[PDB]
RNA sequence: CGGAGAGGUA
DNA sequence: GGGCTAATGACGGCGAATACCC
DNA sequence: GGGTATTCGCCGTGTACCTCTCCTAGCCC
């Protein structure tokens, strides 16, 4: 990408194992200082993020072994298009059913 | 006004409540450390358990008050390295990196005593801390009641704290040099000295590559 | 050529011819301060221009005007050594003089009296060093110069005011020099309103009713008058074809009585094309148009007078009957709708409420000045002053030549007030802008920032200085006499002095020289920082800002800022670049003519590069400069693109012109990953020197540059053979084409040994030339610190090899040999100053004395009588270094304090202990005592002794001029005492002095002898006065606060070894700290049984993409290959010829590379010496991005007969199996950051207690403990952890009774700790108690 | 030493 | 002396306070 | 009608340290 953060007409063609021209590293430069500013801003606003999460999640204490609530939520496996991003089967572990499961069959 | 501060309640958060009995020192790697071990220079311990160190020479009968030990402690005679041993036998110490983003940013380990002047972290733990080795100081605290250790032990330590408080699964997964030495040998080639032969489990195949 | 070159040549692998040699690189500095201080025969920045904008100075009435003459800049009472020696400022006193007329009161002015104060002193000025530095308190100081926008015309967006809107609205700021700044912004309506400053928004046209303008004048400026006939039914329209496409189609147009352009469409330029060859000017128009349009003027009746229609009020049929009735056949309109300077004047008029001066001042004045009931008076006084005040309102020449190129005048400059016409050309810019098609000014584009060194700023604290000193001399004249009086009675120093010392002591840029490194000083003094008295702020994103605008390309290095929350903000200079006169910055660059590029050398500005198009630096040129290729990369907005030979404009001067120097030095700067190299260069800069300098034997070829022109650098101002060679001195018996008029005799170098810089790391100067030597101007006599042979050499060249050994390389860790810490390099020294000043208290004045009670005879023994410790002496911290006494004049004391003093055994005086005793965590050698004694406090031993040790400097160097002089003057009078008769026999055996007691002929000669006796005479009291004025030098006072009697400063010297734990970092980005000091027999061992110095992590390299150390590993081992091969023949003592052909070879490898070869230097000894420094290794210079391929390295590899793959099979010395595959050794340049791991450790169990809140913090004699920030106990709350929170949040961080108890509990041998009442709950119990508000302790 | 302003590092 | 003594070259949110089309 | 859509003042500030400065002020005895 350049400045206004829009990929450049001509690639950097060059390796570093072959050398830089100097237009090139300048270009380069770029992408350095751009990532730089936005590791510094990030880690600041991370840190907020994490503050304001905290503030609102720290009173939750699990205090009881169980319930006996048989409400629970759908849960499945989340497909985009004709692409299964994540598998049901990552999903399951280390929860509890709200139902007894049946076979598809 | 005085009800409430910044950031809050003064001695309750920031500001800014800096603790005693901690240090802070830039990190070393000791690949020899085991994984619930931290090495931890001799001079930091030594001011660490200042306390402890003089209990130990005043039990013994080798003191026989404060400025006796304070004396004991301040010659560096061969006798206090015993009594840093005991002291140090297995009370643990807690690493804790300058930024904590997540649980594991803080865990128990039982300090060794090394030469030097930084902290021999194990190498395994550091891509838990989310470290590096970069000038960056890592900073040591001690748990020193005894409930206070226990704490740290049952949950502190890094044995008991190996899988990630996010996602589950190990945070404890070797990074980048031990994973090149096991990847280098596991490999197979096509053709090498010592090809094709029979050897009586893996006890031959030590001794015939060794 | 030079001397000091022809001792040590670094190989070049440039290939490109250098035109144009790097600049002095602290020319931003001397060019500043040197256009601040000179005198002007004109109106031109510096002193010359304050004072001529602030004087003449006239009293209100009495004719009474001070007028400036000339100013002379006083002869600094010390020179830049003893300003450091002795803590005080380099100042040169500032003399103006004055002449006060009064004139007749009152006639036609002649003057009754003049009074002529000349010289008179308003404040001592500092002075440069000529380094670009400023000496304050005795501190090396850099004004870091600002980069700020530029005064004028400011055309942005404005993108926050659209207030979850679209359509970004236009800005239009005039940003004075000095003054109030004006705005004309835009609203989501089109509606253009006016801020002076922040302050709320008015609509703009009130300005002009404040400007004395009418409704009708302000729609005359703006909108182009539209004319309608009265004839025929709905009148006629002249019909303009320039009209028809600024508007749409709203009305009938037709063409020879047919309507050609029917209502509703949108005219074409081919309808407009079509209706001007149709040849049609008048046509019929609907009348619903007429009233659509707005009228531009008022029209009242013609007979009564009766206004019936007013400017800026639409038209109707009724006003049609009027204006038809009262007499009219031309009305002039306004021209209105989007393009082409749409209404937005209109509403701004119609949202205007004010039509007439003295409303719209009234309005002003309030909302400048809230409340304050109105004055017209005032008011005109206000905008007087806002905009037409010479004396506080200055757009000063840059503002008026950026105003008026912004507004794009013919004009070139003009006055440097505001006025009307500059007020209606803006506001028509900003509406063309509106328009769509005016330009939005780059908020980044260096061409719109410019940069303001220490001379502006200093001139600019010197006028506000002028400012208060002129108030109160026109308060004086006013109010003084009449008559003749003195006109240094109302000039005081104290205001002048008290802005410049400000200004050069606490002011944001005033910043301490950044001194570990010749490298760190010459970047901090090319430092550009956005910050600073009107500058960005540290918090500022700015994205944009802090992002590298596409015009930084030569001019600010992109490569080389901190990684804290100001990168971008903090540039650094390019190499080449420099400032303008204005203050804009160029880069040079060869003039291309047609084909062939010139080695003439323009410098273009940051506006002037984007008109031109420049060829890229890695152009290949052959022949005279034509290219060699038709098709040329290029650059011409930012953008690169390819573009034909013959139509580029310039060149770029070198290949490295886009880089700092502290990015120049990298080497393989091409191979590298932009953050990487980044971090590189940050690391350049901390650097710690050494404890012996060693040059790195693959380079770039500006160390030479960075070491001569950085002051470290003991360069010869004179050539000349070295007569004299010493630790601490070096003399010159300069050339005698060289010298003066008369004798100027010698020239003496004396050299820094062993002075704490501001980062207390050593700084000494090592002689690198020996006796007899012949030097020429410009070459080096003395090595300073991090510098060999006139090399910038920042850290030490390491044996390396890449393998991840045992696992002590884990990130980025290092292993270095033990023999690193046997040859005791990376070994470091350190100076510390304990300053330990004597006061003047009310109990009695504080004394230095050797005798301290309640202290043995241990701390006493390190002690001269004085109480001073010897110089020279092991101390750890503890031990006492000045024996500081403050008189206990208050004896009465609480009971326990008795008691307790009784029964411990402790002294009992009427003085108390004040020594400065050595900080426990220091330790180390005494190496200087300075002290600081004001008049009126005697001199003790040791400050006597000091001031004989000067005074024998002093007269040690006089008297070699002397010595000089006087052989000069004993030589010819025995030239014409042997001359005369047969003389010469009884002068050998008379004395070289007697000669003045032997009798001459009585003739002309003896009258020259008699003239040579006074000569010799004269020449002798010139040097008791020399010597006299030196003593009163040493000898006088120090500038010391009055409640201070005596300062006495110790320094502390440690030196540091390398040792675990140390961040020893490398060139291109590397990083890492020491892993373990692992044995010389355990490292990895070649065939030839040679150990290896460092071994790295290869995990570093394919990841943080910097394999330029690897290229720089290879080519280390070949140059070292290469020292390897001349050593062996040097210890074979091979023929000198053998050595000459050799070194002859590996300086001629590579193609098209010049470096030139021997034999041009001498035949034999200079090749000796050559060899004898080229025997560790040869020094290679690549340029940055020009500089070795791979093949040559292998070349190189070849000629040191070492493997051409850079890889040679070790053994691990811990085992001793060859590794399975042969793997990459080398040598590598390897810096010592200055993060040293005593200096992060620190750890603590008790010590410093603080008050309010009670946990360990200040002090490093025992530091605090760690701040056990919120984060950490949420790391702990998400575990299970909760006692250890109690812990670090009650008993061990605040309860002092608490930690009392605990302390003695673990100490009696157990580890215990009760919860029971927690005391800061019990603390804020009772402060809701307070409240009237009770606590119930109920439990669940 | 209680809290704000500034440079540098990570 | 001193002892009393009652803003524009940051950035974003946010409630109060206005601004405006149908 | 009424919700945007502006204007009108206050205020908060990742992590840790290294150095520096700067801290209720008015005032009648």
């Amino acid at each position: 990408a350049k400045p206004d953060g829009s990929i450049i007409e001509t690639p950097i063609t060059a390796n570093f194992r072959e050398g830089l021209n100097v237009l090139q590293y300048f270009i380069s430069t770029h992408g350095a200082r751009k990532g730089l500013a936005d590791t510094a801003l990030k880690t600041a606003n991370s840190g907020y993020l994490t503050r304001r999460l905290v503030d609102v999640a720290q009173d939750l204490v699990v205090t009881e072994d169980d319930c006996g609530t048989h409400e629970g939520i759908m849960m499945t496996p989340v497909i985009e298009g004709g692409d299964v991003k994540e598998p049901l089967r990552d999903r399951v572990l280390g929860r509890v059913t709200a139902e007894d499961v049946l076979k598809p069959g | 006004d005085m009800i409430k501060g910044k950031q809050g309640r003064f001695r309750q958060n920031l500001l800014g409540k800096r603790v005693d009995y901690s240090g802070r020192s830039v990190i070393t790697v000791g690949p020899y450390l085991r994984l619930h071990q931290c090495g931890l220079p001799k001079k930091m311990a030594l001011e660490l358990f200042k306390p402890f160190i003089y209990g130990k020479l005043e039990l013994r009968g080798l003191a026989t008050t404060i400025k006796a030990a304070k004396k004991m402690v301040e010659r560096e005679e061969a006798v206090v390295w015993d009594i840093l041993d005991e002291v140090i036998r297995e009370h643990p110490v807690l690493l804790n990196r300058a930024p904590t983003l997540h649980r594991l940013g803080i865990q128990a380990f039982e300090p060794v005593l090394i030469e030097g002047k930084a902290i021999q972290l194990h190498p395994l733990v550091c891509a838990a801390y989310n470290a590096d080795f970069d000038g960056d100081q890592m900073a040591v605290h001690v748990p020193l009641t005894l409930e206070a250790q226990l704490e740290a032990r049952a949950l502190m330590m890094s044995t008991n704290n190996i899988l990630s408080p996010a996602n589950g699964e190990p945070i404890i997964v070797p990074s980048q040099d031990v994973v090149l030495g096991l990847y280098y040998m596991t490999r197979d080639c096509v053709n090498a000295k010592g090809e094709g032969m029979v050897l009586t489990g893996p006890k031959e195949a030590e001794r015939l590559y060794r | 050529y030079s001397y000091t070159e022809k001792k040590r040549i670094r190989k070049d692998f440039g290939k490109r011819p250098q035109v144009l040699d790097v600049p002095y690189l602290l020319s931003i500095q001397l060019d500043s301060f040197q256009k601040f201080i000179e005198q002007d025969p004109e109106g031109q920045y510096g002193l010359e221009a304050a004072f001529r904008s602030v004087f003449p100075i006239q009293s209100y009435s009495g004719n009474s005007e001070l007028q400036y003459v000339s100013y002379r800049l006083g002869e600094p009472v010390f020179d830049v050594q003893e300003c450091q020696i002795r803590g005080v400022t380099y100042s040169a006193p500032l003399r103006v003089k004055l002449r006060l007329v009064i004139y007749e009161r009152e006639a036609p002015e002649g003057t009754v009296k003049d009074i002529k104060e000349q010289e008179v002193y308003m404040g001592e000025i500092p002075l440069m060093t000529d380094n670009g530095t400023f000496v304050i308190n005795g501190t090396e100081r850099v004004i870091v110069s600002q980069l700020h926008r530029s005064p004028g015309v400011f055309f942005d967006s404005d993108k926050g005011k659209t207030h979850s809107s679209g359509k970004v609205l236009y800005n239009a700021r005039i940003i004075p020099y000095r003054g109030s700044w004006l705005d004309f912004e835009f609203d989501p309506k089109d509606n253009l309103f006016v801020r002076i400053d922040r302050r709320r928004k008015l609509p703009a046209t009130i300005i002009l009713r404040a400007l004395n303008y009418t409704t009708e004048q302000i729609l005359d400026l703006f909108f182009e008058k539209v004319i309608f006939e009265i004839r025929d039914n709905k009148l006629q329209m002249e019909l303009v074809p320039e009209r028809l496409r600024g508007e749409t189609a709203s009305f009938d147009i037709e063409a020879n009585g047919k309507v050609y352009v029917e209502k509703g469409r949108r005219i074409t330029a081919r309808h407009i094309r079509q209706l001007e060859k149709d040849d049609v000017k008048l046509i019929e128009v609907p009348v619903e148009y007429i009233a659509g349009k707005v009228v531009a003027k008022d029209y009242i009746d013609e007979s009564t007078g009766e206004l019936i229609c007013a400017a800026n009020m639409e038209l109707s049929l009724d006003l049609l009957a009027k204006l038809s009735q009262s007499g009219h056949k031309r009305i002039e309109t306004l021209f209105t709708n989007d393009l082409d300077h749409g209404p937005y004047i209109s509403e701004t008029l119609r949202v205007d409420p004010t039509n007439d001066r003295l409303s719209a001042l009234v309005e002003i004045y309030r909302m400048m000045r809230p409340g304050e009931p109105p004055t017209r008076e005032a008011a005109e006084s206000l905008f007087e002053n806002l905009f037409f005040s010479e004396d506080r309102y200055d757009l000063s020449a840059v503002g008026r030549m950026k105003f008026n190129r912004s507004l794009l005048r013919e004009e070139i400059e003009g006055s440097g007030i505001l006025s009307k016409d500059d007020i209606i050309d803006v506001m028509k810019k900003l509406i063309d802008i509106r328009n769509g098609k005016g330009e939005v000014d780059d908020i980044d584009h260096l061409g719109n920032r410019r940069i303001r060194s220490v001379g502006e700023m200093a001139e600019n604290q010197f006028r506000v200085g002028l400012v208060r000193v002129e108030r109160a001399v026109k308060e004086r004249l006013s109010l003084g006499d009449l008559d003749t009086l003195m006109p240094q009675d109302m000039i005081n120093a104290k205001p002048i002095s008290a802005a410049v010392k400000e200004f050069f002591g606490s002011s944001q840029l005033s910043q301490f020289m950044d001194q570990n490194n010749p490298l760190s000083e010459i970047t901090h003094k090319r430092r550009i920082s956005a910050l600073g008295p009107g500058g960005l702020t540290r918090e500022r994103a700015g994205f944009e800002v802090r992002d590298v605008h596409p015009t930084h390309y030569g001019r600010v290095c992109p490569i080389e800022t901190p990684e804290g929350p100001n990168i971008g903000l903090i540039n650094s200079l390019s190499v080449y670049a420099q400032t303008n006169e204005y203050g804009f910055l160029e880069t040079p660059y060869r003039k291309v003519t047609d084909g062939v590029v010139t080695d003439e050398i323009h410098y273009l500005s940051a506006i002037e590069e984007g008109n031109y198009v420049i060829a890229q630096a890695n152009s290949n040129l052959d022949e005279e400069g034509h290219f060699v290729e038709d098709l040329v990369t290029c650059r011409s907005k930012g953008e690169s693109s390819l573009f034909s030979r013959d139509q580029v404009d310039y060149m770029d001067v070198s290949t490295q012109q886009v880089v700092s120097v502290g990015a120049s030095l990298i080497p393989f700067l091409e191979h590298d990953d932009a953050n990487r190299a980044l971090m590189g260069a940050n690391m350049q800069r901390q650097a710690v020197p050494t404890l012996r300098a060693d040059k790195p034997l693959v380079g770039t070829g500006m160390e030479r540059a960075v070491a001569v022109d950085s002051g470290v650098t003991a360069v010869a101002k004179r050539g000349g053979v070295v007569q004299y060679v010493d630790a601490s001195r070096i003399v010159i018996k300069v050339n005698e084409d060289e010298m003066y008029p008369g004798e100027a005799g010698i020239d003496i170098y004396n050299l820094t040994k062993y002075t704490r810089s501001n980062q207390n790391t050593c700084i000494n100067q090592m002689p690198c030339v020996s006796l007899g030597e012949p030097v020429e101007r410009g070459d080096v006599l003395a090595d300073g610190p991090s510098t060999d042979l006139g090399e910038l050499a920042l850290g030490q060249n390491m044996r390396v090899a890449f393998m991840p050994w045992n696992g002590y390389n884990f990130e980025d860790s290092i292993l270095v040999s033990e023999r690193v810490v046997q040859e005791d390099r990376f070994t470091t020294i350190h100076i510390q100053e304990l300053a330990c000043v004597s006061r003047d208290t009310k109990l009695g004045p504080e004394e230095i004395t050797a005798d301290i009670p309640n202290v043995g005879e241990a701390a006493l023994s390190k002690l001269d009588e004085s109480g001073i410790v010897y110089i020279g002496a092991e101390v750890t911290g503890g031990d006492i270094l000045v024996g500081k006494v403050t008189p206990k004049g208050e004896t009465q004391l609480t009971p326990e304090e008795k008691l307790l003093r009784a029964i411990f055994g402790e002294k009992a005086s009427d003085v108390k202990d004040s020594s400065l005793r050595v900080p426990n965590g220091v330790s180390g050698t005494v190496i200087d005592v300075q002290v600081f004694t004001r008049d009126g406090v005697e001199k003790d031993k040791r400050a006597l002794e000091i001031e004989e040790m000067q005074l024998k400097q002093a007269k040690k160097d006089l008297s070699e001029e002397l010595q000089i002089l006087e052989a000069g003057l004993f030589s010819r009078i025995r030239a014409v005492l042997v001359a005369g008769g047969v003389e010469a026999e009884k002068l050998d055996k008379l004395p070289r002095d007697r000669w003045l007691e032997l009798g001459l002929t009585d003739e002309e000669k003896q009258n020259q002898l008699e003239q040579l006796a006074e000569q010799y005479d004269e020449l002798k009291h010139e040097f008791e006065k020399k010597l006299e004025a030196k003593r009163r030098k040493i000898t006088q006072g120090d500038d010391l606060a009055p409640g201070v009697l005596k300062i006495v400063k110790v320094y502390l010297a440690v030196k540091r070894r390398i040792q675990p734990g140390d961040k020893m970092a490398g060139r291109h980005g590397n990083k890492g700290v020491i892993s373990k000091i692992n044995p010389i027999e355990d490292m990895p061992y070649d065939e030839n049984g040679t150990p290896v110095d460092i071994v790295l992590n290869p995990l570093g390299v394919p990841s943080r993409m910097n394999i330029g150390q690897i290229l720089e590993t290879h080519l280390g081992m070949a140059a070292k290959g290469i020292g390897d091969k001349i050593n062996a023949m040097l210890k074979q003592q091979q023929e000198v010829a053998k050595l000459r052909e050799f070194i002859q070879r590996a300086y001629d490898l590579g193609a098209d590379v010049r470096q030139k070869v021997d034999l041009s230097t001498f035949s034999d000894e200079e090749v000796m010496r050559l060899a004898e420094n080229l025997r560790k290794g040869m020094p290679i210079a690549t340029p940055v991005f020009d500089g070795a391929k791979e093949a040559e390295i292998k070349e190189l590899l070849k000629l040191g007969d070492l493997p051409t793959s850079g890889q040679i099979r070790l053994y691990d010395g811990r085992t001793g199996e060859q590794f399975e595959r042969p793997v990459t050794v080398g040598y590598m340049y390897m810096l010592k950051l200055n993060h040293l791991v005593d200096d992060k450790m620190h750890a603590r169990s008790t010590g410093s207690y603080s008050l309010v809140t009670q946990q360990p913090l200040g002090g490093k004699a025992q530091f605090g403990g760690q701040r056990f920030g919120e984060m950490e106990v949420w790391a702990l709350e998400a575990y299970g952890a909760a006692y250890t929170l109690q812990e670090m949040l009650t008993v061990k961080s605040d309860d002092v009774n608490g930690r009392t108890k605990m302390y003695k509990n673990i100490v009696d041998g157990n580890h215990q700790m009760e919860p029971g009442m927690p005391e800061s709950f019990n603390v804020l119990l009772k402060e809701i108690r307070s409240l009237g508000i009770n606590i119930e302790l109920e439990d669940e």
